[PDB]
RNA sequence: AUAGGUUUGGUCCUAGCCUUUCUAUUAGCUCUUAGUAAGAUUACACAUGCAAGCAUCCCCGUUCCAGUGAGUUCACCCUCUAAAUCACCACGAUCAAAAGGGACAAGCAUCAAGCACGCAGCAAUGCAGCUCAAAACGCUUAGCCUAGCCACACCCCCACGGGAAACAGCAGUGAUUAACCUUUAGCAAUAAACGAAAGUUUAACUAAGCUAUACUAACCCCAGGGUUGGUCAAUUUCGUGCCAGCCACCGCGGUCACACG
RNA sequence: CCCCACUAUGCUUAGCCCUAAACCUCAACAGUUAAAUCAACAAAACUGCUCGCCAGAACACUACGAGCCACAGCUUAAAACUCAAAG
RNA sequence: ACAUUUAACUAAAACCCCUACGCAUUUAUAUAGAGGAGACAAGUCGUAACAUGGUAAGUGUACUGGAAAGUGCACUUGGACGAACC
């Protein structure tokens, strides 16, 4: 779609942004089991 | 009523299209026959040259 | 340019209008710092009476004092207006005669 | 029948099919330039729910507005594929055509 | 276009609404009155000069019901303003009473009943208004029959009134223009419009309440 | 001079001369036309001259054009009900195509006159206000009425300055 | 634009700058009357007085009007549907929020990538997508599309809570700026609030005070300001002698200055 | 500037650097020679269409920001003050 | 982080949480000192350019020199070569 050079600063920043997302996705799932565990305890 | 008239107009134009296409094929077939005759001579003359 | 190019560029971007020495204001008040004279550029020759004032905006500028004879001294208040002195390069302000400490020129 | 979506019927070109059951469609409208008084295309992207995932990049489609948006950006659904990319049927004669040439002559079926 | 959320605006809003429900003033505080200056100490507002007399001489509704077995259920209560104005019997038949327990004398609260204004009994019971007014009077049991005796007068009233000058002329002109030839006089049917008195008890359920700001 | 061939097309006078005002049912108009061939000359002229006039009168109708997709040019209209009106335009001139769509999908002259008369009622001659909306701004403009004090000073008896002076 | 002056020894072309027209503020000098219109430089700090009451108690109102332009695509259309008015249950109409869709300022691309900005599924969860040179993401500037509308209401976007003690209501004051209206009257008209109402209240508003900022009409008395080399309407004689000074542009003044006094 | 001597360099191999008066200073494609041909000069004057670029001189093949195997570099590229000309 | 109670011959009562801001993060102003650019009636050294400007001028690049500039390599004419033969 676009024809723009991928220089170092962009390539490096894009790598982190993908890594940060992967690390955040995992946190979203670790705040799912903890909530599920507490709900099961109430019963 | 207007939509029915439009379809009728399209049908009339289609009948004119078929008539025009039929005439073009007759001319195409004629031109094709002449091209094939010319081609056949060229191939024969060229085949003899290589033989 | 072509019509496609004119559409993609759009109307001309008016170059921003530049604010002169008064910063788009009719007059400014100032405090006299020093009074001196300047020699005009060619082909003119004279000792034109100028002064350095600190304008209310905080900037200091050289301002030509018009008329024959002035009594301006340091620490005096004067009103300045636009209008360049065509002889003196870089003097773009003029002291107003008859306002605050600057008095009218004495007749003859 | 009433729908809260502004664009009720819009034709566009499929430009992306990487989302599940969602075809990304580019819709172009003619807009008058007030100075030149000439019409230039203005394009807008619409997400169209494709239940069967039968949309292909490059084919022309017709989008009907959904009664309410099913997603944040999906406000339309694929109503019909007007022209399939590479498999166009001439509406006038109903014959398969590749570009401006008939693949099957209209005179085959009279 | 994405509006930036204002969380403190929603936080304080919930806190305010809550405090208005927990620190709400009681009828004992709101409707108290200093009988010498004749001012409500809650807000420090003077009562109207026309109310000064009755405030000193008349009793509130629950200044009367607090002295009865079940806060006077199924008992008739009238008002001086009604006795002076209307000859026909006007009264409430009490059905429910929510007393204000914070009052040292249980002389404030609410009340429900069936209205009978000018001898016409309402079909359903509704909340009584002006319960905090110094206007009420309790009907003795031995006086109930005589007090409630009422004979409905004939309802003969005007049924049609003429249109005003101009409107009449404009309706007659349309008739002639359309071709209808008639000499009947156009008249407004005022039978549907039932003009009730200005002192008719209003709906207390739709009436507001004073806020908590104390003085 | 004005750029492009036939610059008259880029003038408000020319754009307002279109007589095709689609009915409210028409939503989309797809113009399929061929760039070459004698049988498509009218369709090419219709795209060159008449699409600007149609769009100018129908700003909310989407017009989309496709080049060299079929052996013959044709128009297709997508109506709000879901009906599709296919109009074959092969061999027809640009004037014939324009007259054809006016008949089958264009508002008649009576329908248009009515809409214009409804607009006339929006401006009431008797109403007073700013010149953008009304003919006259104040009653003082009407001859016979007391003129504006700015032009003709009022009598001292009618002026509040001296009304209270005579009384006190 | 009906154009004009100015590059050079001279010509033509290109080109910038300036002149002539019309408005608004401020300055100098000057200024007679009447009517009308308009009227802090500052979202800086404010002494004092007043600006919301009504009414048989409950309620209702003080959420409006008036003010300001700090911030700034909340204003427009459609869909849907609260509150409100139509006495009242209706009724539908009128009016108009929240929510949903669409549309909507300027400058800078030396702001070119944003960094979660998507979709599917009842859910679990799966997929890895979404925006962007047709200008995303950003920075800077500005109230606006003016029968009016939007935003704000001492600051912390908000206002539970903090700083702290608030005229961006009317009149007025200090500081500040080139920027400078009275610490008047009346609820009689209209408008708003309240009452069933006679009525009550209102610095909204109405009628006055001040000011050449503008318009209009006068004046028996009473005219000033600028300009006078060319562009551009109009200079006599002296003084000065590249000095003192002048100029919007080109320029003037070196002892006969239509250019300075 | 003239004479003599001798280096880097000119050559080969493998990687960089990415500039030129890289200008035939005359863009690509299609078409015309009709009329006022046409400021001047140069290599006659034009039409259709499209992309690129330019809006007084100087500051400035500069500063800053960003990218680059480039690190005394290249590409992109302003502003303030100044002038009534420059061309 | 945080709790479902009391009450119920009309029916109501009760309900109230804590976490930030630091000399951190952003953008400017001021400058020990170091430099440019432009302007500026009559200073100093040379004479690089305009004529074949006295070594034709210039472009890119490299090295060198008080200063303009010099030289190498390629390139340009925005130089010329006197225009029948001799
Ligand atoms: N920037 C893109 O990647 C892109 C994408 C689609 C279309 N285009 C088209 O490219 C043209 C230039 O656009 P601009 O002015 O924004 O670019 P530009 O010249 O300012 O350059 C900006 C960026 O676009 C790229 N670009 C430049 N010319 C391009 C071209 N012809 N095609 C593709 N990429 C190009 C450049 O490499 C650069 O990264 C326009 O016609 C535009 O429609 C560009
Ligand atoms: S504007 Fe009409 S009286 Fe003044
Ligand atoms: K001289
Ligand atoms: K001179
Ligand atoms: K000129
Ligand atoms: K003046
Ligand atoms: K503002
Ligand atoms: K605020
Ligand atoms: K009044
Ligand atoms: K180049
Ligand atoms: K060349
Ligand atoms: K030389
Ligand atoms: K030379
Ligand atoms: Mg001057
Ligand atoms: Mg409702
Ligand atoms: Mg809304
Ligand atoms: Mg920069
Ligand atoms: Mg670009
Ligand atoms: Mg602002
Ligand atoms: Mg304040
Ligand atoms: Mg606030
Ligand atoms: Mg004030
Ligand atoms: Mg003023
Ligand atoms: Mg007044
Ligand atoms: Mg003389
Ligand atoms: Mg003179
Ligand atoms: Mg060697
Ligand atoms: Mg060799
Ligand atoms: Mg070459
Ligand atoms: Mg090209
Ligand atoms: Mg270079
Ligand atoms: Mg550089
Ligand atoms: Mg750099
Ligand atoms: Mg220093
Ligand atoms: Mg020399
Ligand atoms: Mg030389
Ligand atoms: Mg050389
Ligand atoms: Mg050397």
């Amino acid at each position: 779609l676009y024809y723009r050079r991928a220089h170092r600063r962009f390539v490096t920043k894009k790598a982190l942004c993908i890594r940060v997302f992967q690390e955040t996705q995992k946190l979203k799932k670790r705040r799912r089991a903890l909530k599920a565990a507490a709900a099961a305890q109430k019963q | 009523e207007l939509m029915a008239w439009n379809q009728a107009e399209n049908r009339r134009l289609h009948e004119l299209r078929i008539a025009r296409l039929r005439q073009e094929e007759r001319e195409q077939e004629q031109r094709q026959a002449l091209e094939q005759a010319r081609k056949a001579e060229e191939v024969q003359a060229w085949a003899q040259r290589k033989e | 340019a072509t019509l496609n190019q004119m559409h993609r560029l759009g109307p001309p971007k008016r170059p921003p209008r530049k604010l002169g020495p008064t910063e788009g204001r009719p007059q400014l008040k100032g405090v006299v710092l020093c009074t001196f004279t300047r020699k005009p550029k060619k082909p003119n020759s004279a000792n034109r009476k100028c002064c350095r004032v600190r304008l209310s905006t905080g900037r200091e500028a050289v301002c030509f004092i018009p008329g024959e004879g002035h009594t301006l001294q340091e620490h005096q208040i004067v009103l300045v207006e636009g209008g360049r002195t065509q002889d003196l390069p870089g003097v773009k302000l003029t002291v107003v005669r008859g306002k605050y400490d600057c008095g009218h020129v004495q007749k003859k | 029948v009433r729908s809260s979506v502004h664009a009720r019927w819009i034709v566009g070109k499929v430009i992306g099919t990487k989302m599940q059951k969602t075809a990304k469609v580019r819709v172009t409208r003619l807009v008058l330039d007030p100075y030149l008084l000439k019409y230039f295309n203005k394009r807008k992207t619409y997400f169209a729910h494709d239940a069967l995932q039968q949309c292909t990049v490059g084919d022309i489609v017709l989008l009907r507005a959904l009664p309410v948006p099913r997603a944040k950006h999906v406000k339309h659904e694929l109503a019909e594929i007007v022209f399939k990319v590479g498999k166009v049927i001439d509406p006038v004669t109903g014959k398969p055509c590749a570009g401006t040439t008939y693949l099957e002559s209209p005179l085959s079926s009279e | 276009k994405k509006v930036r959320p204002r969380l403190i605006a929603e936080l304080a809003r919930r806190v305010r609404a809550l405090r208005e429900q927990l620190n709400r003033p009681r009828d004992s505080q709101l409707y108290a009155v200093d009988y010498e200056t004749l001012t409500r100490p809650f807000s420090g507002r003077r009562l109207p000069v026309r109310a000064w007399a009755d405030v000193r001489r008349e009793s509130r509704l629950l200044q009367l019901l607090g002295r009865l077995p079940l806060f006077g259920l199924g008992r008739l209560v009238t008002r001086k303003s009604w006795l002076w104005q209307h000859d026909e019997p006007c009264y409430w038949r009490l059905t429910r009473v929510r007393p204000d327990y914070t009052a040292q004398n249980l002389d404030h609260g609410k009340a429900w009943g069936i209205l009978t204004f000018k001898g016409k009994t309402e079909s359903e019971a509704r909340e009584i208004e002006h319960v905090m007014y110094h206007d009420w009077r309790l009907v003795p049991k031995h006086e109930e029959e005589a007090f409630t005796a009422f004979t409905p007068a004939p309802e003969d009233s005007l049924a049609s009134v003429p249109y005003p000058p101009l409107l009449r002329a404009m309706i007659i002109a349309e008739r002639q223009k359309n071709g209808d030839t008639s000499t009947e006089e156009p008249m407004l049917n005022v039978q549907r419009i039932r003009m009730e008195p200005w002192d008719y008890p209003a709906k207390q359920e739709d009436k507001g309440r004073a806020k908590g700001t104390p003085v | 001079p004005m750029k492009g061939r036939f610059p008259i097309r880029r003038t408000l006078q020319y754009l307002s001369q279109g007589n095709v005002v689609f009915k409210d049912s028409v939503k989309v108009m797809t113009v399929n036309y061929n760039t070459h061939g004698e049988l498509g000359e009218g369709a090419r002229k219709f795209v060159f001259f008449n699409i600007p006039q149609i769009q100018y009168k129908n700003p909310w109708v989407q017009i989309m054009m496709f080049k060299n997709m079929t052996p013959s040019p044709f128009l297709r209209f997508y109506l709000d009900s879901g009906e599709q009106v296919l109009v074959d335009v092969e061999t027809k001139s640009n004037k014939e195509i324009m007259e054809h769509i006016r008949k089958i999908l264009g508002k008649n002259e009576e329908t248009l006159r009515e809409e214009e008369e409804e607009k006339k009622q929006l401006s009431h001659p008797a109403n007073f206000g700013p010149r953008k909306y009304c003919l006259r701004e104040c009653i003082c403009e009407v001859e016979g009425q007391v003129p504006c004090p700015s032009l003709v000073p009022l009598p001292k008896e009618m002026r509040g300055k001296y009304k209270a002076a005579l009384k006190a």
